[PDB]
């Protein structure tokens, strides 16, 4: 389709400004880096104690 | 019944949870994920080129020039080189392609 | 936590403060209410935003990697070209999802930190004006008003403007 | 250590308390005798555990992985499956090294953090019903028999209850 | 800090200490000065020390690695080359980066750590002979001559010597 992106995968292109991804190893142009976990959050605030 | 004055912190009604090395499923207030797992299901451009789409012919096909696939002999600039699962037509007259994996290495250049 | 403080002897957390991570419950004649601290808070959301933004920063993108072809007589280095991506798959899966696990304990004990030196540092302007009962709350031996709460909040306590009126009281 | 206590203002370890890693001994008029603290030292052992599972469980496992063979006109490609696998070996074994040695630091950091706020939960609870010595250890200023004890060391401690002998013996 | 001793409770460093890392200064009739802790310094010295030399002798030396040359039809080995080449500066780069990173602030808050738990040896030495200011200072209720200090830096303080001659003064 004539969209524009930084970085194609063979599913469909990735938009992202994340440093990994899990879609695809393949990558043609400017992406994340692919690796196998399915999920990387980092915390950022605190332990969520509503109680 | 004196006055008072509490120290303590901030919660939530954040579901975000968090692995940790001691523990797992920690709920937290705020997070931020560093691992993107969406795309859009379509091929685009790369530096605002589009892809070169070779259709029912493959490089060989495309190169030689292939009767089924006059449809590319109009094609001019391109981003990247895509085949489909029905690039079929390639080297009609049978034989072999020499150094084909070289050159479409080069030829995506 | 690492310093005993989130879910340590300050139990929960307050739905009731919305404009910080750490900050104030007071109660008094003229009313009730929560405030954020704002100095604590503030060098907090600065220091995890560069800790997020410096692990994010340094991975300068994947520029264009793409899979080698190869024909029938090509095995051995197809096999070294799927042995140097799996390889390098193993490495940084690995390290992500390490460097994940270990940061977020550090992000979750970096806050614990915040709140028992807030805690403590009240304690320490305080002194015997005050009566500690343990869950992070300070009973006044004295009266205390808005000013003063502020003046508590902002790190300007006056303890020898109240420590007579509290010596009084105390006894 | 970072939180000061183990090898620190304790200066050491009993041998005598066989069923856990932190707890308390103690002496009084109907006897003598340790008990582990159950909460703080299963909480440490689930924690370390985790630790050492999560270590282990992101190396997924190695399939199926071997050496390559090369012709006598082929020591190029040799030399990159060379360096390949030396390259790997150099970056594992400085992050399994480095990692068991930074981890090894957290872990007795980890330990001294859950020795000092223990210690600071019990003295939270007493307050000014005993006496620190400073070596770990309280001294109370009323009897305090073996359900007492329990009580201190379960954390439902009655501090009014005790609070006017105390204050008796103190004076 | 983590442990909210330096650019914490005690603002600001000394220019006037040459001599160590961490350490005390007095003042009585007899005189002023700074004297250096040399016992936590030099723990603290042997720390980084060994930090420092771990993190540089992991890096067994790179023996010859030169780079492989090819012709022009052997574009995609030369690419795999160029793949293994790239692949490996990113891994070593981020690596590198972060883990300084990390363990500079690992560092600064060993040093906050070590503050916070020599002040915390002084307070428990002088216990009530000395009212805490809370700028890591403590006021004697007795006269504490030049044998006395020394006592408090070598960590020998007598509280019941004093002691009497607290009680008499503080009241
Ligand atoms: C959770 O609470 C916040 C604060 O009011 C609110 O903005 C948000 O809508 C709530 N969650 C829902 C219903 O999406
Ligand atoms: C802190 O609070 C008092 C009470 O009103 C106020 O007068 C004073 O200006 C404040 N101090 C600071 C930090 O500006
Ligand atoms: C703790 O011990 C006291 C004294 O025996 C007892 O009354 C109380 O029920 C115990 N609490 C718990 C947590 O079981
Ligand atoms: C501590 O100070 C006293 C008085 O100056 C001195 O006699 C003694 O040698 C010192 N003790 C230690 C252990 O250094």
């Amino acid at each position: 389709h004539d969209c524009n992106t930084k970085c194609q995968t063979p599913h469909g292109a990735i938009n992202s400004s994340l440093p990994f991804q899990n879609i695809h190893p393949v990558t043609i142009g400017e992406c994340p880096k692919y690796v196998r976990s399915t999920k990387l959050r980092m915390a950022t605030g605190l332990r969520n104690i509503p109680s | 019944p004196g006055d008072t004055i509490c120290i303590g912190y901030h919660a939530n009604n954040s579901t975000d949870t968090v692995d940790t090395v001691l523990e797992k499923n920690v709920t937290v207030t705020h997070s931020v994920n560093l691992l993107e797992d969406s795309h859009n299901g379509k091929l685009c451009k790369l530096k605002g080129i589009a892809p070169l789409q070779l259709g029912k012919c493959n490089i060989a096909g495309w190169l030689l020039g292939n009767p089924e696939c006059d449809l590319l002999l109009t094609a001019s600039s391109w981003s990247y080189i895509v085949e489909t699962s029905n690039s079929e037509n390639g080297t009609c007259y049978p034989g072999d392609f020499i150094d084909y994996e070289e050159l479409r290495e080069q030829l995506s250049s | 936590g690492l310093f005993g403080a989130i879910a340590g002897f300050i139990e929960g957390g307050w739905t009731g403060m919305i404009d910080g991570w750490y900050g104030y419950h007071h109660q008094n004649e003229q009313g009730s209410g929560y405030a954020a601290d704002q100095k604590s808070t503030q060098n907090a959301i600065d220091g995890i935003t560069n800790k997020v933004n410096s692990v994010i920063e340094k991975m300068n993108t994947q520029f264009t990697a793409v899979g080698k072809e190869f024909n029938n007589l090509e095995r051995r280095i197809e096999n070294l070209n799927k042995k140097v991506d799996d390889g390098f798959l193993d490495i940084w899966t690995y390290n992500a999802e390490l460097l994940v696990l270990l940061e977020n304990e550090r992000t979750l004990d970096f806050h614990d930190s915040n709140v028992r030196n807030l805690y403590e540092k009240v304690k320490s302007q305080l002194k015997n004006n005050a009566k500690e009962i343990g869950n992070g709350c300070f009973e006044f031996y004295h009266k205390c008003d808005d000013a003063c709460m502020e003046s508590v909040r902002n790190g300007t306590y006056d303890y020898p403007k109240y420590s007579e009126e509290s010596k009084l009281n105390r006894e």
